[PDB]
């Protein structure tokens, strides 16, 4: 027996990515349309909405430690925004092909991006977001 | 040299035959110019199954390319911005080819679904679908 | 469905998934910690980070702890033992001598110190008798059973007309059902009184004279304070006059009722 309760539902374009904020009752969603949204699923109020690109955004993660969200899209770009202001922190081409997944190190300033270019790249934000390694 | 798979189609740019394009199963289209050992640029198509064909739009008012794949899609490209102008969906089986007609404002495609399709070069909507009854 | 996420720290066991037409976030269950604090400061809990869910630990709170009212205390953690089931509830006997762990249709009892197995069986709910050497539970057939010194007390019974929701420990056996709360005598299981509130929890004071009844209040009063006159009940039981549906009216008195929500509480005289 599991006590399942539907805390919140919302309709929108296809969402390819989703992530929970660690201390705020927010959830981040990256859409097939290029939109990325943030919702307070407890108050049911939309926090913010951003038109990142016209291409689909498959990956998205919070980086609370820095008040950011980092998203990866089909236009091969990784973009970072400050979720408190909606400000673009960094925007750069990470791969020559679609980005599928993004992982964030729990301790170190590292980010992993998986892509259709058959590789995984390690980025370090405490070093001007440099490509530290390609697997 | 540079392609990482079967080179399926090669074609000169009719507006500048000093360059030409190669359609490869590595999901890439490379454009080179005679005399260079490396391509001018490499365009990733996003068509998971590779490029079976590549063709240049012959007229001067637009720098377009078009690719056909086994993934069922047909994508029009602008080789200057390396962006996808449009995607033609509708074929049920591998698309063998797709070309711009030299005169008519149309695109012609053919597939193993035994179909020849004619598309509107401007609205990118399918116009006609004939099956000459000869199979793939 | 295309994507999934789970709360990075399990708050409300939240999860979320993305679809062609949108997203949904669901709660999989309450996230109350599985732990218990014995009479003098011995804390026991199951799970934690970097530890199996079925891992039991313990730490002693001492007068020491020089920290502030807004900072978490630093307690020496130690491994008390492990358990076969996925701990859902953890509870010391009123004594502090025993610790019971209920986990998916089962219960196991261990000695707080040294962790020696005392008992284990199938159960849907479990509660300690004021005794520290007796307990009641709901077996798998949905019935209440009474145990003394880890030995079932056949002949002891509390026939219920409807399904049992759960039990409550304290001065008298508390049993929720049919939207009411029934209190029974631990020794003979005789009905003492039926309370007409849809209780979420029952909390008896140290001397068993006061009891807080937390209302489910699904949208009225959030809780009810009642006084228990053990003498009025013993007298009535002696007369043979007790009503079978509601018990003894004089056994209890309604003092006050709270407005604010109650997530947990303890009595301090």
């Amino acid at each position: 027996k599991l006590d399942i309760k539907k805390t919140f539902s919302n309709r929108s374009d296809r969402v390819k990515g989703i992530d929970f904020h660690p201390t705020e009752p927010w959830v981040l969603t990256t859409l097939y349309s290029g939109r990325v949204e943030i919702w307070n699923y407890e108050t049911q109020v939309e926090v913010r909405s951003i038109q990142v690109t016209e291409t689909p955004v498959r990956a998205g993660k919070f980086i609370a430690r820095k008040n950011w969200i980092i998203v990866g899209s089909d236009d091969f770009r990784i973009r970072v925004f400050n979720y408190n202001t909606g400000e673009k922190v960094v925007d750069f081409e990470a791969h020559p092909d679609y980005i599928r997944s993004i992982a964030v190190h729990p301790t170190k300033p590292y980010v992993l991006s998986g892509s259709d270019d058959l590789t995984v790249k390690l980025w370090n934000w405490e070093n001007n977001w440099a490509l530290e390694q390609t697997f | 040299e540079g392609h990482e798979h079967f080179v399926m189609c090669v074609a000169f740019n009719p507006k500048d035959p000093s360059t030409f394009a190669s359609g490869c199963l590595d999901r890439t289209v490379k454009v080179w110019s005679l005399g260079q050992s490396t391509p001018n640029f490499t365009l990733t198509t996003g068509q998971e199954r590779g490029v079976n064909y590549v063709d240049y739009y012959p007229l001067p008012d637009k720098p377009y390319m078009i690719t056909a794949s086994d993934d069922l899609t047909i994508k029009i490209w602008d080789y200057q911005t390396k962006s996808c102008v449009a995607t033609l969906e509708g074929h049920m089986s591998n698309v063998s080819f797709a070309v711009f007609h030299p005169t008519l404002p149309i695109i012609i495609s053919g597939s193993e679904d035994g179909t020849l399709k004619i598309w509107n070069s401007s609205t990118y909507k399918v116009e006609k679908t004939l099956n000459v009854g000869l199979e793939r | 469905s295309w994507c999934i996420a789970t709360h990075p720290t399990g708050r409300k066991n939240y999860i979320a998934s993305g679809f062609d037409n949108g997203f949904t976030v669901l709660s999989l269950g309450n996230d109350e910690p599985t732990l218990s604090l014995d009479p003098v400061g011995k804390l026991v809990w199951s799970g934690g980070k970097n530890a199996a869910a079925s891992d039991i630990f313990t730490a002693v709170i001492r007068g020491n702890e020089e920290v502030e009212q807004d900072e978490p205390l630093s307690l020496q953690t130690k491994e008390l033992g492990s358990v076969d089931v996925f701990p859902q509830s953890l509870a010391h006997s009123p004594n502090g001598r025993f610790v019971t762990v209920v986990g998916d249709g089962e219960y196991v009892i261990y000695t707080a110190l040294a962790w020696r197995n005392k008992a284990f069986g199938k159960c849907q709910d479990f509660v300690w008798g004021p005794d520290s050497n007796s307990y009641a539970l709901i077996d798998e057939t949905g019935q209440i059973k009474y145990y003394k010194n880890f030995k079932e007390v056949t002949s002891w019974s509390v026939p219920m007309h409807s399904a049992i929701d759960r039990l409550f420990s304290g001065a008298l056996l508390g049993v929720k059902s049919d939207g009411f709360v029934y209190f029974f005598d631990w020794d003979n299981g005789t009905l003492v009184r039926r309370i007409d509130v849809n209780a979420k929890d029952v909390i008896w004071s140290d001397n068993g004279e006061l009891v807080m009844i937390v209302n489910t209040n699904s949208n009225e009063a959030s809780g009810y304070t009642l006084l228990f006159n053990k003498d009025a009940y013993l007298e009535a039981a002696n007369n043979g006059n007790i009503d079978d549906s509601e018990g003894v009216d004089e056994a209890f008195d309604v003092l006050y009722e709270l407005s604010e929500s109650i997530t947990s509480g303890k009595w301090v005289g």
